[PDB]
C-alpha cells in the first residue's frame, strides 16, 4: 500500500494548488 | 507494431474486468496504464458490465466499513477501481454520463469513515481525489451535482476531524464550490447552512494555531474570503471571524506566503465598515 | 463474517427478529435482575421500526438512478427483456442492500442501545449508580450483539421494496423489446448501435445480439454475494 | 363537409390550451369530442405545453382544497382538464409516457379530500375514474406504478369514509390490484400492509350490516377471496374474518347475486380448518 | 380564497423571517387582563415550521421533479436554446413545487401550530379558562398558517432550483455541445415523430418556440399557488 | 356540473361491474 499511498499524496499536493 | 499488442492487451484486460476470477489482475494492470492510454474512459464506459464491475468492487467492501475491518489488500484493490473510475470521471467524453448515473454517490460512504488506519486513509484520500478531480474541471454540472448530493456536510466532518492532508483536500473541494457563484448562493441561502460552515471554519482556526499547516491555512483563508463576497455573509463574519485571523497569531507562519497574506488582507478589508 | 442468509430472516412482521436475538447469558444486569431480560425483544424491535421506513426510501433513492442507467446502457443492444430484467434486479438487490447497511448500522446501534437503556430504567425505577452502569453495560453489549441481525432485516425490507419499484422505472425499455418482437425485429438502441459501430474496438464492442454468459458474470455475482448476507453459493 | 372542418377546430382547440385566456373554452369543447376523435391523446401529448397546461389547471385548484373553498365552476374546470388527461392515460401510445411523467401523483391530492361537498365529491369521482381506467387496462406497468406511489393508503381512506360510489370505485381499484399476482404479493409482503387492508375490509363489513350495498359487498367479498389465495393471508383471515360473514347477517342480500354466493362460498372453504 | 404575502415578502434565511409577518388580532379570550401570554405564540409558530420544513421540502421536490423534467424536455425538445428551457423549467418547477408543498403542509401545520402552542404547561386555569385559551390558540393557528406554509413553500422553491439544474444537466449540454459544432440541437426522435406523425397545426416548430405558446410556462411564474401574482396579465 | 355529475355516476357504476 506504501508506494500507492505515497504517490497519491504527491498527487493531492499538486491538485489543491 | 508493438503498440497493437499493447492495445490488445488492454482490450483483453477490459474484457477480463467482468469475471471476478480475472478482475484483480486487470484492475491492477489497467490502473497503471490510466495516464498511458487516452481513450480508456470511453472504452470503460461503453463496454459491457465494466462500470458495473467497479461499482461492485466498491460495494463489496461496505461490510468492512462498520465495524471497520478494512485490510490493506482490500484497500489497494478497491482503490485501483476507484482510480479507473477517476479516469472515467476525468475524460470529457464520459464525465456527464458518469454524473448522470450518480456514481460518486457510492464513494460518500467512504468519506463518512473516521478510522485513521492506513487502509482507511488511502480509501479516504483516493475517494477525495475523485471529487477533487471533478471540482477542478470547473463545470457547471459538477457544482450543481455536488450541492444536491450533500457532499458539503461530508466535507465539514473531514475538515474538523481527519488528517491534515484530508483536511486540506476537503477544504479545497469546499473552496472550489464556493468559488462558483452558485455554490456561494446555496450556502448563504439559509442560516443553518451558513452557521454550520462558519463554525467549522472557526474551529479549524483554533486547531491551526496549535497544529499549524501551511496549505490548510491557505485554503481556509480563501474560503473565508469567498464568504465575504456575499452581503449577508459578510455581515455575519464581522462578529464571527476568529480573532486569531485578526491578530498576530498566524504572522510567523505566513511571513513567506505572499498569496495567503494578500487574501487575508483583502478579507479584513472586505468586512471593513 | 456474515452471520445470516437472505432466507434465514423473515420480514413479514417485526416478530421475525425475536427468533434470532442473541442475548448474552453472562450480562451482569440480568444476573441480578433476570426480569429485565424481557425488555430486549421490545426495545430492539422499536429501534428497527423507527428506522426501517426512512432508510428503505433513502436506500432505493441512491441505488435507483444508478441501477437504471448502467443496465439500460449495458443491454441497449439486447432484444430479450428477460435477460435485462433478471440482471437489473440482481444488481439492485446488491446495491440497495449496500446503501441500507451504510445508512442503517450507526443509527441502529445507537437506537438499540438507547431504547434498551430507557426500557431497562422504566422497570428498575430505583436507578442506583451501580444499576445504572449495569444498564449501560447491558445495553451496549446487547446492541453490539444484535446490530447485524436488525440491519439485515432493514436490508431485506429495502431489497423487497426495491424490486417492484425498479419494474416501474424499467417499464419503458421492457416495452420496446417486446414491441420489436411484435414487429418481427430485434430491438437495438439507435444511439448505442451507432456509437459501438463507429467508435468501439471489436474486442470490447457491444455485440448486436445477446450478451454472452461469461460476460454477464458481473450481474450474476451481484446475486451470489449480497452485502451483509452469506453467499448463496460458493464460486 | 369532411372530417377536416371539425378537425381544424380540434387542431386549433389544442393550441388554445396554452394561453390561460383561451384555455377555458378549449377545455370544454375538447372534452366533448374526446370520444369522437381517437387520435386526440397523441395530439394532446406531443403538442407544445398542452400537458403542462393541464398540469397547471390541476395545481391552480390546490389552494382551494385545504381551506374548502372549491366552487362548482372550479370543480368542472379541472374535471374538464382531467378528462383529457384520462384520454392520454387510455390511449396505448401515450400511456407509458403519461406514467413516466408521473402525472397521476397530482391527482393523488384530490383523493385525500374529505369535504363531501358536490364539487369535492365530483372531483374525487373523476380522479377515481382516471386510476380506475388505468387499472382496467390490465397492464403490468400500471400495477408497478400504483403500488409504489401509495395509492392503496389513499384508497383505504375512501373505502372507509366516503360515498357508496366512492367506496365502490375504490374497492374496485384495490380489487384489480389484488387480483394481479404482484399486487397480492406486495400487499401481503409486510404485516402492516395486510393489517391496514384487513382492518378497512372488516370495517366496511360492519357498516354494510348497518346499511347494505349489494355492489360494495360484491367487491369486498372478491377482495377477501383474492386475499385468501395467499398462505400468510389465509392464516390471518381465518382467525379474524369479520363474523358477519358466516353470521347469516347477509343471507337475504345474496339471493339476487348468484356470483357473490359463489365468491363467498369458496372464501369460507378456502380458509377451512 | 385570497393571499397575503407575495413571493419576496417573506425571507427564509432564518425562522426570524417569520416573526415580522405574524398578525396579532388583539381581540382575544385570554390575552386580555393577561399581558404575559401574548408572547408564547411566536416560538410555537417557528416550532411547527422547524419540525416540518425539512421533510415537506424533500417530498415536494420528489413529486414535482420527475414530472417537470419529462414535460419540459418533451416541450423544448426541438428548441436548441438551453436558456429558454432553463427559464421555463424553473417556472413550472416553482409552481409545481409550491403546489405539492401546500398540499402536504397546511393540515399538519394547522394541528402543529395549535398543539405546540399549549400555553398552559409553561397553569391551574379553570376548565372554562382552558377553553378560551384553546379557542385563542386554534384561531391564531388559522391566522398565521398561511404565513407558516408560505415559509415552507419558499424553502422548497429555493431548493428546487439546484436540483432541477442537476437533472437537466444532460439536456443543457447537448445544446451547448452541438452549438460548438455550428449546429442546433434537435432531439432526433422528436424530430422524426413530429414530421412523420403530427399534423402541422399542432406540429412543434423546429427553430424555436413561439411567444404565444409560452403562456403556460409564463403563467407558471405569474400565478404561484399560495402567493400573490406578480407581473399579472 | 350536475349534468357531468350524473353522467360520471353512470359511467363509474358501469366500470366497477
Amino acid at each position: 500500500l506504501d508506494l500507492n499511498f505515497k504517490l497519491l499524496e504527491e498527487h493531492l499536493a499538486l491538485l489543491v494548488e | 507494431g508493438p503498440h497493437m499488442l499493447e492495445r490488445e492487451k488492454i482490450y483483453q484486460w477490459i474484457n477480463e474486468l467482468s469475471s471476478p476470477e480475472t478482475r484483480e489482475n486487470a484492475l491492477l494492470e489497467l490502473s497503471k496504464k490510466r495516464e498511458s492510454v487516452p481513450d480508456l474512459a470511453p472504452m470503460l464506459w461503453h463496454s459491457f458490465g465494466t462500470i458495473a464491475a467497479l461499482l461492485q468492487e466498491i460495494v463489496n467492501i461496505y461490510p468492512s466499513i462498520n465495524p471497520p475491518t478494512l485490510t490493506a489488500h482490500q484497500s489497494n484493490r478497491v482503490c485501483n477501481a476507484l482510480a479507473l473510475l477517476q479516469c472515467v470521471a476525468s475524460h470529457p467524453e464520459t464525465r456527464s454520463a458518469f454524473l448522470a448515473a450518480h456514481i460518486p454517490l457510492f464513494l460518500y460512504p467512504f468519506l463518512h469513515t473516521v478510522s485513521k488506519t492506513r487502509p482507511f486513509e488511502y480509501l479516504r484520500l483516493t475517494s477525495l481525489g475523485v471529487i477533487g478531480a471533478l471540482v477542478k474541471t470547473d463545470e457547471q454540472e459538477v457544482i450543481n451535482f455536488l450541492l444536491t448530493t450533500e457532499i458539503i456536510p461530508l466535507c465539514l466532518r473531514i475538515m474538523e476531524s481527519g488528517s491534515e492532508l484530508s483536511k486540506t483536500v476537503a477544504t479545497f473541494i469546499l473552496q472550489k464550490i464556493l468559488l462558483d457563484d452558485t455554490g456561494l448562493a446555496y450556502i448563504c441561502q439559509t442560516y443553518e447552512r451558513f452557521s454550520h460552515v462558519a463554525m467549522i471554519l472557526g474551529k479549524m482556526v483554533l486547531q491551526l494555531s496549535k497544529e499549524p499547516s501551511a496549505r490548510l491555512l491557505k485554503h481556509v483563508v480563501r474560503c473565508y474570503l469567498r464568504l465575504s463576497d456575499n452581503p449577508r455573509a459578510r455581515e455575519a463574519l464581522r462578529q464571527c471571524l476568529p480573532d486569531q485571523l485578526k491578530d498576530t497569531t498566524f504572522a510567523q507562519v505566513l511571513k513567506d506566503d505572499t498569496t495567503t497574506k494578500r487574501w487575508l488582507a483583502q478579507l479584513v478589508k472586505n468586512l471593513q465598515e | 463474517q456474515p452471520q445470516y442468509s437472505y432466507h434465514d430472516i423473515n420480514v413479514y412482521s417485526l416478530a421475525g427478529l425475536a427468533p434470532h436475538i442473541t442475548l448474552n447469558p453472562t450480562i451482569p444486569l440480568f444476573q441480578a435482575h433476570p426480569q429485565l431480560k424481557q425488555c430486549v425483544r421490545q426495545a430492539i424491535e422499536r429501534a428497527v421500526q423507527e428506522l426501517v421506513h426512512p432508510v428503505v426510501d433513502r436506500s432505493i433513492k441512491i441505488a435507483m438512478t444508478t441501477c437504471e442507467q448502467i443496465v439500460r446502457k449495458d443491454f441497449a443492444l439486447d432484444s430479450e427483456e428477460s435477460r435485462m430484467r433478471i440482471a437489473a434486479h440482481h444488481m439492485m438487490r446488491n446495491l440497495t442492500a449496500g446503501m441500507a447497511m451504510i445508512t442503517c448500522r450507526e443509527p441502529l446501534l445507537m437506537s438499540i442501545s438507547t431504547n434498551l437503556k430507557n426500557s431497562f430504567a422504566s422497570a428498575l425505577r430505583t436507578a442506583s449508580p451501580q444499576q445504572r452502569e449495569m444498564m449501560d453495560q447491558a445495553a451496549a453489549q446487547l446492541a453490539q450483539d444484535n446490530c447485524e441481525l436488525a440491519c439485515c432485516f432493514i436490508q431485506k425490507t429495502a431489497v423487497e421494496k426495491a424490486g417492484p419499484e425498479m419494474d416501474k422505472r424499467l417499464a419503458t425499455e421492457f416495452e420496446l423489446r417486446k414491441h420489436a418482437r411484435q414487429e418481427g425485429r430485434r430491438y437495438c438502441d439507435p444511439v448505442v448501435l451507432t456509437y459501438q459501430a463507429e467508435r468501439m474496438p471489436e474486442q470490447i464492442r457491444l455485440k448486436v445480439g445477446g450478451v454472452d454468459p461469461k460476460q454477464l458474470a458481473v450481474y450474476e455475482e451481484f446475486a451470489r454475494n449480497v452485502p451483509g448476507f452469506l453467499p448463496t453459493n460458493d464460486l
